[PDB]
RNA sequence: UCAUCCCGACUUACCAACCCGAUGCAAACUGCGAAUACCGGAGAAUGUUAUCACGGGAGACACACGGCGGGUGCUAACGU
RNA sequence: CCUAAAGAGUAACGGAGGAGCACGAAGGUUGGCUAAUCCUGGUCGGACAUCAGGAGGUUAGUGCAAUGGCAUAAGCCAGCUUGACUGCGAGCGUGACGGCGCGAGCAGGUGCGAAAGCAGGUCAUAGUGAUCCGGUGGUUCUGAAUGGAAGGGCCAUCGC
RNA sequence: UGCCUGGCGGCCGUAGCGCGGUGGUCCCACCUGACCCCAUGCCGAACUCAGAAGUGAAACGCCGUAGCGCCGAUGGUAGUGUGGGGUCUCCCCAUGCGAGAGUAGGGAACUGCCAGGCA
RNA sequence: CCCUG
RNA sequence: CGGCACGUAGCGCAGCGGUAGCGCACCGUCAUGGGGUGUCGGGGGUCGGAGGUUCAAAUCCUCUCGUGCCGACCA
């Protein structure tokens, strides 16, 4: 760390849709609005033929 | 081949003056370097002149 | 912070279980994150290079070394020492503060995500990863960027081989697919 | 027909002038060299073309010493 | 590594020394602990040796690792120098910055009555 | 016609030939054609020998050549006064000394291995001799 | 050759980088290395000081062959 | 560089390459650092641009040819500077000579370093031209009856 | 007096690599923090400072082990000075010197001063 | 400018 | 035999450390009953071959095999 270069740098407040908020050290200053976090992207949460629609769209 | 011979004088007054070599394309500015002088027996100035 | 304090209160036992380890400390740590932009067309244009740190400095919150070319390479028309990468070194609390920042942003905010390869180690169990939009950090913002831009990532850790790298990053919950 | 060779440079008398166990004046040349071939040991100095001199009176010894196998030229004081 | 890099820094100055053959007054810097020695020119034989590892100075220092450490084995190893019989020493830093303890060491020994 | 493919240096000084030769042993075959006298090979003359054994065995077993000519020889050009230089490269010899394996063999049966290497010698321009593997 | 968008699957009339094992060569190669030679010191004998310095006078600066080490030439020349 | 025969030297219309410069930093010191090449991983990026790790150990580098050097780096980076100083010089090498080169130390003043110390150019060896005749500046040293001056001398330097 | 550890040397591969094991009372290293002394062409990574919770993981030291590197005979061979000789591009004899390579074998260093811990 | 016999 | 001049698209020619250029020609469309001329719009080159330096070679160097020129004289 020097002085008087480094871009500047407070805590932030951020808040995800999913009911979330967490508590993160940046730089752009104004709080965040999020779409997505780790709590609750499909992929990380984990809920990420032929011959049966022959039959449902044939049926006999 | 293209550097060519300069004098450095004194800022003493007393005319006394090294030679050297410039390259005046690289380098238009004049040259000031603080350099011995016998006569006043004092590290001045000698700063360059034409020859 | 709160990773590290994650890392220090459970990570390092659950390593000792399912290692069975002689040392709290065989049990492996982050050695460093090192954050690169090659920014090449430098050479067209300096400038772009310039808002190219500028960015950079604003995802690490810390200036950027505006790095040269090692050796003149005839292909990319370059000259040994011309700036054409910019680089930043993370360690201790701001690993842990950037690491959260991904860990918890930018992998939700990927664009069509499907989880990182886990076969990107490198065979000494340090890792590296591509993003290719920065516009997915939030550290910058849509309508003030210039050109589209991406950077590369990299852990690099002490563990000794890639399944102890995975293994690490597994505890950390790191989206291996 | 005609030849591309021909040029030569005068010969540069290198070499030891004062071998091992000479006796020698301040100031005398042990080895003219290109190059630190023999190193300056005690009470000699390497002059700005490496030439070897003796800075004390006495009389010349080489030796090898080292870690990797250098040829020092030193002084015996009389 | 660190102290093989730490040796190639200290060659060049260990090797002027021996071959200038002056008195050698060598630092060597732990965290924990700092050692001088007083040698002599040949290289081989110690003049005296002062370490916060000796009872005498650990009895009544604090912490062996700090600036009151290196003033007080500097001020000691300056008095054994003295009552030895030298009163002319070339210092050694040995690889470290001539800065903080070894400073705080040479500033010691100077100011207790070596000259160097 | 053999050939190094690239050397350091165009022109080489003449030597000598004094000594006697390395590499006395049969090697990598069994039969060898070792010489016996002391002179110069012609890349022509390893080209000619060596056709002459191939084509004489008629392509059954292996065969070794166990020198190669790297040394170049010039030749002044006719009616050019000496001197105003070294003439230019005309071929290339070996340099052969007594008891060097010139030529070596396997897989075939040794009165036709002897016969082939009786049409070598006829080739060659110094003395030769025939030599079997020894187990030391 | 099969499939020929990415992919990919076969055979080599074959050619072969690195490395390993083994055999050579080098005036402009050396991880080795003589005999001689050369410098210096000590010692005995021998030599009409044979050594060095300074001064007077020159001549000579077209060499030849033979031995050994070589360049060049054709390891040709009573060649160079 | 070889020929050149293990001191020096040694010819040919013998075998191969270079120079007629460059640099006020590419010099001085202080402090720090270590290369080529290959493999793995990774956004544009591909065989080769940037990064990380590993192997490797100078196969790199040296302002420019080759040889001999160089890790204590002479190689790379940064800070401060002008010793790329002035008058000398024990002694020595090398030349037929003109000359050329190394040089501890002394006196004056300086730079760097906390100091020991180092610095009278660059890793060394090429990058050059005698003398005459003049030109420029300083120095009363001389100055054709005397005072000056011109001219000349000395020092610095310029023109093949 | 013995063992272990650190520093400085002697010596410069018989001493260096590799493989296996072993050590933390002390020492050493990793380490814990760093607004401060200082520092990063960014990073307390390095360097520096303030400490001592944990670890001998890495490092380092020590021990064992030839898979290597290394050393290395006796004799022989090559070469060569001097004198002679031949079938004289090259060799031989008398005598003096005598390699390089290789083989048997050796070899997992030895040692000085001071300081510290234990007995 | 030319227009296969 | 010795120099010295050039090997660039199918042809003729420029360019002689970082870029390949001009004309004729070929192709496609217009104009014509049709051809030519004309008009519009395109493309095309291991830079003779090989290997050396350089970050990089058409340009710098060496050799190479082609074609041209000038001398191969006193006896
Ligand atoms: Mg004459
Ligand atoms: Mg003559
Ligand atoms: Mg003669
Ligand atoms: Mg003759
Ligand atoms: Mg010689
Ligand atoms: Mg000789
Ligand atoms: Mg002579
Ligand atoms: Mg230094
Ligand atoms: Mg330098
Ligand atoms: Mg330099
Ligand atoms: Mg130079
Ligand atoms: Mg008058
Ligand atoms: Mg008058
Ligand atoms: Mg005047
Ligand atoms: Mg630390
Ligand atoms: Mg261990
Ligand atoms: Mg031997
Ligand atoms: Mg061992
Ligand atoms: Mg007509
Ligand atoms: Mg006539
Ligand atoms: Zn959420």
């Amino acid at each position: 760390m020097k002085k008087d270069i480094h871009p500047k740098y407070e805590e932030i407040t951020a808040s995800c849709s999913c009911g979330n908020v967490m508590k993160i050290r940046s730089t752009v200053g104004h709080d965040l609005n999020l779409d997505v976090c780790s709590k609750c992207h499909p992929f990380f949460t984990g809920k990420q033929g032929r011959v049966d629609r022959f039959n449902k769209r044939f049926n006999i | 081949g293209i550097r060519e011979k300069i004098k450095l004088v004194s800022s003493a007054g007393t005319g006394h003056f090294y030679t050297t070599t410039k390259n005046k394309r690289t380098k238009p500015e004049k040259l000031e370097l603080k350099k011995f002088d016998p006569v006043v027996r004092q590290h001045v100035i000698y700063k360059e002149a034409k020859i | 912070a709160k990773l590290h304090d994650y890392y220090k209160d459970e990570v390092v036992k659950k390593l000792m279980t399912e290692f069975n380890y002689n040392s709290v400390m065989q049990v492996p740590r982050v050695e460093k994150i090192t954050l690169n932009m090659g920014v090449g067309e430098a050479i067209a244009d300096k400038k772009l290079l310039d808002n190219a740190a500028a960015d950079l400095a604003a995802i690490s919150g810390q200036k950027p070394l505006i790095t040269k070319a090692r050796k003149s390479v005839a292909g990319f028309k370059i000259r040994q020492g011309y700036p054409i990468g910019c680089k930043v070194t993370l360690r201790g609390e701001r690993m842990w503060e950037f690491f959260e920042r991904l860990i918890t942003i930018a992998v939700p905010r990927i664009r069509d995500f499907r989880g990182l390869s886990a076969k990107s180690f490198d065979g000494r169990g340090n890792y590296s990863m591509g993003v290719r939009e920065q516009i997915i950090f939030p550290e910058i913002d849509y309508d003030k960027v210039d050109r589209v831009r991406g950077l590369d990532i990299t852990i690099t850790t002490t563990a000794k081989s890639d399944e102890e790298g995975r293994a690490l990053l597994a505890a950390f919950d790191f989206p291996f697919r | 027909g005609s030849t591309r060779n021909g040029r030569d440079s005068e010969a540069k008398r290198l070499g030891v002038k004062r071998f091992g166990g000479e006796s020698v004046l301040a100031g005398s040349i042990i080895v003219r060299q290109r190059g630190t071939k023999f190193h300056a040991g005690a009470n000699v100095g390497c002059g700005r073309d490496h030439t070897l001199f003796a800075k004390a009176d006495g009389k010349v010894k080489f030796e090898v010493k080292g870690p990797k196998n250098r040829k020092f030229i030193s002084i015996e004081a009389e | 590594d660190k102290k093989s890099a730490r040796i190639r820094r200290a060659t060049r100055a260990r090797r002027k020394l021996q071959e200038l053959g002056a008195t050698r007054l060598v630092v060597h810097r732990t965290p924990r602990h700092i050692y001088a020695q007083v040698i002599a020119p040949n290289g081989s034989e110690v003049l005296v040796a002062a370490s916060t590892v000796e009872k005498a100075i650990a009895e009544q220092l604090k912490y062996t690792g700090n600036k009151d450490a290196a003033a007080a084995v500097g001020k000691a190893v300056a008095e054994r120098a003295l009552e030895k019989g030298i009163k002319d020493v070339s210092f050694d830093r040995s690889g470290f910055q001539y800065h903080g303890r070894v400073q705080a060491l040479a500033d010691a020994a100077r100011e207790a009555g070596l000259q160097f | 016609m053999l050939q190094p493919k690239r050397t350091k240096f165009r022109k080489m000084h003449k030597g000598r030939n004094r000594g006697l030769a390395q590499g006395t042993d049969v090697s990598f075959g069994s039969f060898g054609l070792k010489a016996v006298g002391r002179g110069r090979l012609t890349a022509r003359q390893i080209e000619a020998a060596r056709r002459a054994m191939t084509r004489a065995v008629k392509r059954q077993g292996k065969i070794w050549i166990r020198v190669f000519p790297d040394k170049p020889i010039t030749e002044k050009p006719l009616a050019v006064r000496m001197g105003k230089g070294k003439g230019n490269v005309e071929y290339w010899v070996a340099l052969i000394q007594p008891g060097k394996v010139l030529y070596e063999m396997d897989g075939v049966p040794e009165e036709l291995a002897r016969e082939a290497f009786k049409l070598a010698a006829a080739k060659l321009p110094i003395k030769t001799t025939f030599v079997t593997k020894t187990v030391m």
